[PDB]
């Protein structure tokens, strides 16, 4: 897609992730874990909400009937009304389809960008202590225990603390 | 040493259309076209009149089936199928324009013409076609004028209604069309029949059509109705020597209201702003595939069964 | 020790409009507005009738030009410029509504009225303005009734057509307006002329009007046509003493069809769903700039010569 | 543009490329070469195809004539009809112009996106073995023969094999 | 050792609506809906005719008020409220069609009919309702024919206008409806009144309404006008024996023009392409919320006070 | 937002920047300085100008009146006219609202992208001589004076010149 993450370099979605749209899996000696990111999930969710709200805001134009349900209309005026009504219906059908095709394209790409943004945020936080694996994972060149993994998720990871160790490993 | 970023997926996704893909799978989606209708007229919050048997035009002329609907006020007027306007056979010229005016209105008031007639006129002419209380009657707002004496010449007669109110009044009258010259002679005399109607903004002549024709509700005669508006401070004169079905009351259309044509039963516990032949549409959705013919504040009709709007990302299962 | 990434380009591409740029060059673009028409009527897989010289109304009254078109079935009906409806000069009340009914239809049947006339009526009136087989004739579906003996009063007459079908029938009739009183007297007598017509949904009166007027097809007289729908089970009565052009047959409109007005030649080997005065539009493009007046299922008409849809990236030449 | 590649950090297009939308130029010990990427070319073309299919989907609304070509319409009804038809035409003309302008904006940016997505896929593939030149090239820090070049294009390049040699060249 | 990237911001931005956010603050934004009207008719670059208190139809028949507008040329025609068409009371059949015709045209020429009358006809009928120079007068383009000898019968009269021009002309005539049978006799006699009017593409008859009605401008009688087009080369004949108001001239409509109904004053120092009841709309904006009833080349009416287009980035203040 | 920069990884705008849309702030031995970036600013303004140009192009459809201001219109035809006019108004109201909502979404994201494009250009400019701080700044690992800063702003910064000094400070 537009931003290259969802159905891009991230190979598939996580079906066991039920408490968020985006999040983290980790792996270290202590084991594997999975937690959802709150900030990016709401960023996506709130933008979807905005669209729903726009969808449901109602006009106020009152229309009366120009066609009798129970009696015969004069043929010539009947034909003008029919032509006009069908013309209006074609416009709205086309508009409805354009609206939904367009919004859909947008929400999918929006969802992709929020995933990318979260990826970029983690990358910059990790700075010179980690390397991209190309599948949406970061390989970390210092010992990162459950607690270290947690600071990364919480945006409080301090790269100055691990830089010395991680640089040495990267050069091997 | 490994931290992986990812997104959620579901087992069974939903298909939506995008600009570039007719068959795109997303984690969730919601409908934008309303397919559901309430088969009831939702009348909560509405001062409504259900006309039942009564045709809106019958309110003006006073057909018996319209006796409960000669005056009143409403914000919502409901017309039903097979409603009766004409107990005695005939029709109104510019019928649909008139029907539409009554259904754009919020009420009806009735005002007397004050018309009186010399002793050579029988103004109490009646028909078996318009029954009331088991007796031959006539339209409540009009008088069937015939010669008091059978075969005698209907006199030359003038009647003027004056509008002293500050609104325009809707006046109606009829022309009787006999089924034979014998009947025409019996009712109005052997003279040539002429009906002239004149106001300051309207005038026309009318001549009764006489000839054989099918019996409708037992009658081969016809009474056709005509209408016009009389302006505040204006007068309308009738000049006639037989054939005029003369008004005894004229109408005044009050305010604005919404007109609905439907046979759906009324429900006073749901509220609605959109109506159609099959009932009420209560939706927050912007589109509907129920009917091209709706009244009120309505979702737009679209030629689509379904339009799903994505409420999630691309679904990429494992 | 180097690898470089890039994209393709062409020498010169096409200009398209974007939201932010009116002169945007791309590698490839495609037209979205149809500029080309097939200068023929594409009639493959269509049961069609080319009326040639026959005007749709002439089908119902049986003008000579229309003799091959008194009955038929079709799903597409084609009307040509200058088609003839009236041989004897005249016109039809509510002509355009009637023309549209015929053109919305899928066929025409004829049913005999059965009308017969006493020996003092001559139903065989003919005119050199309606030529058939090098001889004087008349509208096939109608009869010109005149007094058998010149100058005598046409007798009081009654003719009722009974619709025994389960479908409504279209009845037409004519009223003759003579060019002079002497002509009027010769044809129908010196008596005042009256024609009354009555069904259970329609009544009217007609009076022949003598008057000097210009010659059309050599005739200063006129025949004006009137029509009404007779319901299944209903009857329609004519009362007349001269001037009636009476129907010998009535029409029944069958099914639905698409009416087309064009002088484009018919082609039985191409198919199309969109027609206009100039021919057929066969395109997959959603828009069209040939004509605002189209029939069938058509691309939408737009006020643009060209509209290019990019089918490639930005062209950035070397 | 939106994504910075096409008409951005990449100077221009290659007119020599005739079997692809996107691709590779290399220069090593054994000279130069050129190859188109099948994957990203088909990604872009499929989306263009998608749009073209939307463009041609028909509505089966049959319209009758409300205007006689060969006889005169009554003047007032004629004016109403003209007013209605012209209004309807202004809407479609506007819709048509908007649709095309929007689609075009989107196809240009989509094409830019795919170029960036290929670049990024290659950037991450090389890991630490190469560097960006800012004009869309990667300066590789090892002996990379035609056979190594093919593996980068084939997406089977293994940075492990060269990292030792490359890092030494980079740190000098 | 540090370099930072950033973007500008402001102390108070403006709110716009996006697809996702009703309340997005941006640096700058601009109005897309015009809310301001100019309360004059911007007539710069236009050859215009202000009709004052002259009604479009008045121009054809020659009401005193329209004496300065019987002929002329314009690219813009301006109708005012309460304009006079009929000094003598009456109406034109199909008035609104004719009004619109005149308002679609760019001029009027007048061509004499050449109608002369026998010495037993008085062509100089006048009225106190149409005053010229303080004297009883009549419509400039018409003549009120009455019997020369009071009460004695009006003779059968033929008048033919021949259109020898290369363009269709517009002919008008009136039918006088008396207010009593007495008045009817003095003017025309006892015979029944028949007015037949016929060209080769039109015919009709008229029977004049005799009957009491209100006084309008001191007159109970009425004159109703009728109109038809005469094609090049065609003749139109008037066969009449009383009650005809005969044309002394016919009209020719020249070119195309824009018709404006407004009571806003003319301003020759602004140009505009869009007009409404309250003045002119000259904006470059595509939308407009002043009025649904505009003429010319107009921005589209929308039900929105305001719609702000962002002309800068998100505003993220310090 | 879409490209993660404006109201993204860049915390806030600069009110002090009155001479442009995108810019630089620097700090070194000789204090601080603030300058605008011309090319990114123009790109954004030009794209805005293009939309306003589209907004003001005039359809020349000449409409006549079909509704008398000064006399009564027959009721039936008056009702058809009203139904039609209101239908058209609902379409245009709907069109106008969607046009602007979409356009605004686009200009916001276009502006965001031009920030990201400028950032990415400078990132490549500095190559291996600097590191990202995650907040829209680059920490330069060598002495970079006012002449050095200007060359980054002017896009004439040569990285080979400082590479040796930079890499040494980056390791320690
Ligand atoms: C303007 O547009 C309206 C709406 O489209 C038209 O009104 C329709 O007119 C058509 C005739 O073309 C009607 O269709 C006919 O319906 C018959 C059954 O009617 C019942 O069922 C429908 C179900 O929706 C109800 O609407 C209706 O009230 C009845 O309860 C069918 O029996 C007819 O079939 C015909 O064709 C077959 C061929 O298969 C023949 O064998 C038969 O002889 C038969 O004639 C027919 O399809 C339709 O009912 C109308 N719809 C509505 C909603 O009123 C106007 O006529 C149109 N005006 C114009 C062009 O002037
Ligand atoms: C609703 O809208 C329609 C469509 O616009 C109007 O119909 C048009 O009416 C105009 C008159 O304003 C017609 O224009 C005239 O065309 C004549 C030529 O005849 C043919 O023209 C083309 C040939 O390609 C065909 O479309 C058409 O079928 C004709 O066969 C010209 O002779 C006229 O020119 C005259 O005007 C100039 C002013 O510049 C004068 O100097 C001269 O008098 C000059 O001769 C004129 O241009 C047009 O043909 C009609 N179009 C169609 C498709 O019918 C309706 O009138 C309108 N309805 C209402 C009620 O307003
Ligand atoms: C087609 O639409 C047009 C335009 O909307 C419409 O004309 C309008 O009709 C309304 C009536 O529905 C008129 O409104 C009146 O105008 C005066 C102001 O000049 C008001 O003060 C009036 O108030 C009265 O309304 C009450 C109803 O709630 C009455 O009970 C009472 O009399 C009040 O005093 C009233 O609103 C209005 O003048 C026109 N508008 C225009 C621009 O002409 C037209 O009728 C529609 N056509 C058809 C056939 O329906
Ligand atoms: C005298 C009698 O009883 N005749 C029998 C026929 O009944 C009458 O038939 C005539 C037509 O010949 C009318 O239809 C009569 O209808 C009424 C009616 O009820 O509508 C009687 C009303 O009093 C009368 N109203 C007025 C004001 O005159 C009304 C009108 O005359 C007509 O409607 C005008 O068109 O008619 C009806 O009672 C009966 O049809 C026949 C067959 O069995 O037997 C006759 O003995
Ligand atoms: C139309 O004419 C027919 C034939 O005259 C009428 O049919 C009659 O129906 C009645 C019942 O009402 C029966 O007594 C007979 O079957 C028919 N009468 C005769 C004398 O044959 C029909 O009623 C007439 N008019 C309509 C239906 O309006
Ligand atoms: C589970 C846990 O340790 N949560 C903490 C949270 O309390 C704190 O607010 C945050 C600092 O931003 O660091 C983390
Ligand atoms: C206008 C109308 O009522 N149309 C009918 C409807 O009654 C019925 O439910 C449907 C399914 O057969 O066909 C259609
Ligand atoms: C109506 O009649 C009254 C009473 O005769 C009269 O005074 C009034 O002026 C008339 N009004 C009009 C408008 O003719
Ligand atoms: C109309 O009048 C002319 C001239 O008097 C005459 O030749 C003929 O009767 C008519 N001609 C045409 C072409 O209508
Ligand atoms: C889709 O399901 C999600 C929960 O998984 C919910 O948030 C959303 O409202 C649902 N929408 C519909 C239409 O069911
Ligand atoms: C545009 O040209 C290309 C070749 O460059 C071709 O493949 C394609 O079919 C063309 N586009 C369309 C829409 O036909």
């Amino acid at each position: 897609g537009l931003f290259g993450a969802i159905a891009g370099f991230i190979e598939n979605g996580w079906e066991g992730m039920v408490d968020g749209w985006y999040g983290f899996r980790h792996q270290n000696a202590q084991g594997t874990g999975q937690a959802a990111d709150y900030k990016s999930t709401q960023a996506a969710i709130d933008q979807i909400t905005g669209k729903l709200n726009r969808l449901i805001e109602k006009t106020n134009t009152e229309f009366e009937s120009i066609e009798s349900e129970f009696s015969e209309i004069e043929h010539q005026i009947g034909n003008v009304i029919n032509w006009t009504k069908d013309s209006i219906t074609d416009i709205w059908t086309y508009q409805a389809e354009l609206l939904v095709a367009m919004e859909n394209q947008h929400t999918i790409d929006m969802a992709d960008s929020e995933m990318l943004n979260l990826y970029e945020r983690v990358r910059k936080q990790l700075r010179q202590n980690a390397e991209e694996d190309g599948k949406g994972c970061f390989e970390i060149y210092h010992a990162c225990d459950d607690s270290c993994m947690e600071s990364i998720r919480n945006n409080t990871y301090d790269h100055s603390q691990y830089r010395e160790e991680a640089l040495l490993n990267r050069l091997n | 040493d490994k931290i992986c970023l990812g997104h959620h997926a579901v087992a069974n996704g939903t298909i939506v259309k995008t600009l570039t893909n007719e068959q795109e799978e997303v984690t969730n989606a919601t409908e934008t076209v309303e397919s559901t209708s309430l088969d009831r007229l939702c009348m909560k919050g509405r001062s409504h009149k259900d006309l039942g048997n009564c045709h809106p035009i019958g309110m003006l002329i006073g057909t018996p089936a319209c006796d409960l609907h000669l005056t009143g006020t409403w914000d919502t007027l409901i017309e039903r199928e097979n409603a009766i306007a004409y107990c005695y056979p005939g029709a109104t010229v510019n019928e649909e324009a008139l029907r539409q005016k009554i259904m754009e209105s919020g009420g009806i008031s009735k005002i007397s013409t004050g018309f009186t007639y010399g002793s050579s006129i029988n103004s109490a002419g009646t028909t078996k076609a318009c029954m009331r209380n088991g007796g031959n009657s006539f339209y409540a707002e009009l008088k069937w004028l015939v010669s008091k004496s059978k075969g005698q010449n209907f006199p030359q007669t003038t009647n003027t209604y004056r509008n002293t109110d500050t609104a325009e009044h809707l006046i109606m009258w009829g022309i009787h069309h006999p089924s034979s010259t014998q009947e025409k002679n019996d009712l109005y005399g052997t003279q040539s029949l002429s009906i002239s109607v004149g106001s300051s903004t309207y005038q026309s002549n009318f001549v009764p059509v006489v000839g054989a024709r099918p019996q409708v509700n037992g009658q081969s005669g016809r009474i056709d109705f005509h209408w016009t508006l009389v302006q505040p401070g204006d007068n309308i004169t009738f000049s006639h020597n037989g054939g005029l079905i003369a008004p005894s009351r004229v109408s005044k259309l009050i305010g604005r209201g919404l007109g609905i044509q439907s046979d759906a039963p009324i429900d006073n516990n749901c509220e609605s702003k959109c109506f159609w032949r099959g009932g009420s549409i209560n939706t927050r959705l912007p589109f509907q595939n129920l009917s091209p013919r709706t009244v009120g504040q309505c979702p737009k009709y679209v030629n689509k069964k379904s339009l799903m709007l994505a409420t999630g990302m691309r679904n990429v299962p494992e």
